[PDB]
């Protein structure tokens, strides 16, 4: 159906000298409109994965490991 | 011969032929006017 | 969070508006700013404060400035009140129930004027865009809409449905025809503006810039075109000024007419105007001397039929004014003045004199109000509150009244403080002069004369209130104490510049001074020990404030921004931008790291001091706000400002083809229905006349659109494209084409848009033969065939008719030219220099070729 | 030269100037010498801005007349104003409206009060009226106008006049060709109209 950018222009015309609204608005259109960082599936009756942050936590938990060492 | 413009001030001169007064002008098509000469200028 | 909301506005009695009277002297309608309120001349307390029934600063209270009043009008026998605003929007209420009943927006800009006309159900409104709107009251629309001014409505005047006169602030006064509303006559009444109109029947009177008041005689049974309103003579008066309202009266009991022109400055001149019986005896005096010299004086009339009377002065300037009349010796005129106050004048006359050097007042309503901007507003614990003005109008008043019970006269004063106790007023005054004042006894404790050398700017107490800061442009602060009830100056320190704000910390702890040289200095009370020196605000800096703790000031200055700055180290936090003019004051909470701010631009701003965002926006001024303070507790806050107001602020698709389809379907349906009513009315006619058809009654769309059905399909036509032209024509089938030729048939007896449409018709009928060509010569009816040699023969003769004089004209105009040529081209009989000279005296066109 | 404050300019002289002598009346007639050469400087602002602001109320009288026979009719009046004001889409429509009722209505081409008041024009307006006819000829479409009233300046005027107007060759020499293209178009729209003739003659041949 419609484009990716034009469903992002109309998600800024409805969001729209206060900040924190910018920072809860900003960071609410890049985790939805960032959809290569979750993962997933399709219902035979969805997101079902978050792989960046598992990758990046997977590997920083064996990096601290492997300085102790 | 083809229409230019207008040898005066307070006429305009299309390319049509149809040569307007800014005198009997309304400001509507004054505006208009303006508007249209604003884009055959930008391109 | 528990957001802040308006409880009360007052401090306003006149704005910026006209007034109404309405009779029992009798009351007066006049205008707050975006409320009106109802006034009884006779005591003058506040009756009605009719106001919108949404506070300004509620929920859903929009992101701007609120309409401010500007024009009130009233319907007396029906009672109505209908006001206008300064976006363009029209409120009409009933009187008796105060609410609202018509919403008529319409406008672009500001409205000027408002009238009611066959007294009720019609009114008419003139604008600061330059139209002129009448409106119904019994269908809620916008009839007509009148639209040749230029610059804004100043005046107008209608009778009824046939003729309506307005002037506008270009030099040009209109006569309108409201039945075709088209202007009729235009004139340019005076060189500049015209800001004037009034009439009584025959004379009508106009003023512009300076002086020059002219009259005119509009005779409305006249049928020349320059001539239904002729210009009679000029005058003079006594101002230089815009006379800016004009309005008559014919009081009874003999009949006799009065009218004021009101000027922009301090003065309105009235004028009688006398009757028909001293024109007559008073022309012979001046046709004495006895004709062309007299005729020339006679004609030079307006002194003649006109006869100025008591020009009424006032204090202030004017603002508006209006009138009533009985006996001819109770002229009693009421009058807005700008600097809000009302008065209530009355000149007698005994029919010759007017009795008196210089007129009076007989009621003033002033009590609740200024005459100034207030430079100072401050609050008790929480029971009273301190205005202080330029003209000396020092005033207590409640916040559970909201009504001034105690006033002084102090001079040019800026600051204003209370005394811990209750009941008494320190305040500074714009010269070397400071003043004390109280509550239960008169004025003046004492005043301080030569208490700084120059213009003290602010003034603090210390909290358990004996000993008070003064900061002055004398570059200098002092200090004073209290003895026992006096000043004691007791120690000062003079510094490089221009003290502009002092403060003290709410706990005796420091001294925060904010000087002209965009800086500010924290000092310790107890050494005077230079503790802190802020610095980097780039314009001079207003004011100031500390919080409970002691631990985090703001700064606000005109740089547009207000700092945070933690006090502990002299070290900033934020230097958030409010406020795109300037921020006058700003002030914290009680108890809470909240504060707010008010500015030059007309907002007050609530902000925390810990995320530093904007709580509120709060949007109920209409110009610069002078001054805010906060309740001791509780926190509620009151904001005072420029345009005379102090409010309080508390807690909560077809397409071608087929358009033509239609089109040609309906019309030849008109058409043929049309003609089948005319063959009955020629058999009706020639045989027995007892029965016809009843009657065809006319298409829908085609009496909508007010067009005859062969110009309804041949603007669709036209409306079709050249691109979709040959589609269009393509994808109709045969019968449409028989119906086509049907339309073509009809339109080629209408020569004026057969004429008109030539090459299209042409266009159109022949590729549509062309390509139904073999279905057409096929088709056996000697109708059709009738109808294509008809079409042929008005086709041809019209194409024919065009050529000749095209011809005509080619042969004409080379012959022409010709003689021009045989009269003076020049003189060559040798073929080669004749060749040259053509050559040199040919036309030449540069062409870009491609090699 | 003479300079006033800072505006208005004076011609002044070829050289150099030690002369200014104002001081008549209020400044009455001011007085300037070059080397030998005098001049004398008039008056005060008090009657060329007053013709000009008569002119302005002459003509936006003569405005609300044009637009009032615009209005009610009466294309004759409303053509001389239109010529007087020169409006120029208000003249063609005034002869685009007088040439369409002229259609309708049965040695005369537009009513006869309106090509009396073209007959009796002088010359600068005639050859602003042959400018209009001029450019309105290059379209297609307003170019009926322009013939019609091309042919009643024709045989309402002397061609020997018409001729001999300082103008009328760069306006006439325009529009031959454009006159000569449009009487090959209507030409050849009237070779192509002989397709009913066909179909009239295979009509009466289908029995």
């Amino acid at each position: 159906a419609g484009s990716q950018l034009k469903n992002l222009k109309a998600a800024l015309k409805a969001r729209g000298y206060d900040r924190e609204e910018k920072k809860k608005a900003i960071a609410e259109i890049r985790e939805e409109f960032n959809p290569f960082e979750i993962k997933a599936a399709r219902n035979k009756r969805i997101a079902v994965g978050k792989p960046g942050i598992s990758k990046q936590i997977g590997e920083e938990q064996r990096k601290r490991a492997f300085e102790a060492r | 011969y083809n229409v230019g413009k207008a040898e005066k001030d307070g006429e305009i001169r299309l390319k049509n032929g149809v040569a307007m007064s800014k005198e009997e002008l309304t400001r509507e098509d004054k505006n208009r006017l303006r508007r249209a000469l604003k884009r055959k200028r930008s391109k | 969070y528990q957001r802040f909301e308006q409880a009360a506005a007052f401090g306003v009695i006149a704005s910026n508006a006209n007034c109404v009277w309405i009779p029992a002297p009798g009351q007066l309608i006049t205008s707050a700013l975006e409320d009106v309120n109802i006034w009884d001349i006779k005591t003058g307390d506040l009756v009605s404060k009719l106001s919108d029934g949404l506070p300004p600063g509620a929920s859903d209270a929009r992101g701007a400035k609120p309409a401010e009043c500007t024009y009130l009008e009233a319907h007396k026998d029906t009672d109505l009140l209908a006001v206008g605003y300064a976006d363009g929007v029209i409120k009409v209420w009933d009187l008796m129930s105060k609410t609202v009943l018509l919403n008529f927006n319409g406008h672009k800009a500001a409205i000027t004027l408002l009238q009611f006309d066959g007294t009720g159900t019609r009114l008419i409104s003139g604008s600061k865009d330059s139209n002129i709107i009448v409106w119904d009251l019994v269908g809620e629309v916008g009839l007509y809409k009148l639209r040749s001014h230029k610059d804004s409505i100043t005046g107008f005047w209608c009778q009824g449905e046939d003729w309506l006169i307005s002037t506008s602030k270009d030099g040009m006064i209109k006569l309108w025809d409201l039945k075709t509303h088209q202007c009729i006559e235009t004139h340019i009444a005076h060189t500049g503006e015209c800001w004037g109109l009034a009439v009584k029947d025959d004379l009508l009177i106009t003023t512009g810039t300076d002086s020059q008041v002219k009259i005119w005689k509009l005779d409305i049974e006249n049928d020349k075109m320059g001539g239904k309103l002729t210009e009679m003579g000029i005058f003079e008066k006594q101002s230089k000024q815009r006379g800016l309202k004009i309005e008559f009266i014919t009081n009874s009991s003999d009949k006799t007419s009065f009218f004021y022109i009101q000027n922009a400055d301090k003065t309105i001149e009235t004028f009688r105007i006398r009757k028909e019986e001293e024109i007559a005896r008073g022309l012979k005096k001046r046709e004495k001397r006895l004709l062309t010299e007299e005729e020339i004086a006679k004609s030079i009339y307006s002194s003649f039929i006109l006869h100025p009377f008591q020009t009424i002065r006032s204090l202030y300037k004017i603002k508006s004014a209006s009138w009533t009349t009985v006996s001819s010796s109770k002229l009693e005129l009421v009058l807005t003045t700008s600097s809000n106050t009302i008065e209530y004048y009355s000149i007698p006359y005994e029919k010759r004199d007017p009795t008196s050097p210089a007129p009076l007042k007989t009621h003033t309503i002033e009590l609740q109000g200024q005459r100034t901007d207030v430079r100072s507003i401050d609050i008790s614990d929480d029971n009273k509150l301190l205005a202080t003005a330029s003209n000396g109008s020092l005033k207590i008043w409640n916040i559970k009244t909201h009504k001034c019970i105690r006033t002084f006269e102090c001079g040019y004063a800026l600051t204003c403080k209370f005394l811990p106790g209750g009941l008494l007023v320190i305040l500074g005054t714009r010269n070397g002069e400071l003043q004390l004042f109280d509550l239960a006894s008169s004025s003046l404790l004492d005043t301080i004369e030569d208490a700084h050398d120059a213009a003290i700017w602010s003034l603090d107490l210390t909290s358990d209130g004996k000993r008070l800061v003064t900061g002055s442009a004398d570059k200098t602060v002092k200090f004073w104490d209290f003895k026992v009830l006096k000043l004691h100056h007791d120690t000062t320190l003079e510094l490089t510049d221009d003290i502009l704000c002092v403060r003290v910390s709410p706990d005796d702890r420091y001294l925060a001074i904010s000087l002209l040289d965009n800086t500010v200095k924290v000092f310790f009370l107890d050494s005077m020990k230079f503790y802190l020196s802020l610095y980097g605000h780039k314009l001079p800096v207003l004011s100031i404030d500390i919080s409970f703790d002691s631990k985090m000031i703001i700064t606000s200055s005109a740089d547009k921004n207000i700092k945070i700055w933690g006090l502990d180290f002299g070290d900033c936090h934020k230097s958030l931008f409010a406020h795109q003019d300037s921020i006058m004051n700003v002030k914290f909470l009680p108890q809470s790291h909240n504060f707010f701010s008010c500015s030059k631009d007309a907002v007050v701003k609530y902000w925390d001091g810990e995320k530093f965002e904007c709580i509120q926006k709060l949007y109920a001024h209409q110009s610069e706000v002078w001054a805010l303070a906060v309740a001791t507790d509780g926190g509620f806050v009151v904001s005072s400002s420029h345009d005379h107001s102090i409010r309080i602020w508390e807690e909560t698709s077809l397409k071608a083809g087929e358009r033509l389809m239609e089109a040609l379907d309906l019309g030849i349906a008109e058409i043929e229905g049309l003609e089948a009513y005319n063959r009955d009315m020629k058999l009706w006619q020639r045989k027995k006349l007892g029965e016809a058809p009843i009657k065809p009654q006319g298409n829908a769309v085609l009496i909508a659109v007010n067009k005859t059905p062969e110009q309804y399909i041949m603007d669709t036509l036209l409306r079709i494209r050249m691109s979709q032209l040959e589609d269009a024509l393509m994808v109709m089938p045969f019968s449409y084409v028989l119906k086509f030729l049907k339309f073509i048939d009809t339109v080629m007896q209408n020569k004026t848009l057969l004429h008109s449409h030539l090459p299209l018709i042409c266009k159109n009928l022949f590729f549509i033969i062309k390509f139904n060509h073999k279905e057409l010569v096929s088709q056996k009816n000697e109708e059709l065939k009738l109808q294509i040699n008809r079409v042929k023969t008005e086709l041809r003769s019209a194409l024919k008719s065009t050529e000749d004089d095209l011809g005509f004209n080619v042969q004409g105009l080379k012959f022409v030219k010709q003689q021009w040529n045989l009269r003076h081209n020049y003189e060559f009989v040798d073929e080669y220099d004749q060749q040259e000279k053509e050559s040199n005296s040919a036309r030449k066109r540069v062409f870009g070729t491609v090699i | 030269d003479g300079l006033i404050k800072c505006l208005k300019t004076l011609d002044g002289h070829n050289n150099r100037l030690w002369a200014l002598s104002t001081m008549n009346d209020g400044d009455m007639i001011v007085s300037a010498d070059a080397d030998g050469v005098f001049q004398f400087w008039k008056d005060c602002t008090e009657q060329e801005i007053e013709e000009e602001q008569e002119k302005a109320k002459l003509q936006v009288e003569q405005e609300q007349s044009l637009q009032n026979y615009m209005s009610k009719g009466d294309w004759t009046n409303a053509f001389l104003l239109a010529m007087t004001l020169d409006h120029p889409m208000r003249l063609f429509n005034v002869l685009k409206r007088a040439l369409g009722e002229s259609r309708s209505r049965q040695e005369v081409i537009f009513n006869e009060e309106l090509d009396q008041a073209i007959s009796i024009l002088n010359d600068e307006q005639l050859i602003l009226l042959m400018k209009r006819c001029r450019d309105w000829n290059t379209n297609a479409k307003t170019h009926t106008i322009a013939q019609r009233t091309i042919r009643c300046i024709l045989m309402h005027h002397n061609i020997a006049k018409l001729s001999e107007i300082p103008g009328m060759v760069k306006i006439v020499d325009a529009i031959i060709p454009y006159t000569q293209r449009h009487f090959t178009r209507v030409d050849n729209l009237v070779e192509q109209s002989y397709i009913l003739d066909y179909a009239l003659v295979e009509m009466d041949k289908l029995f």
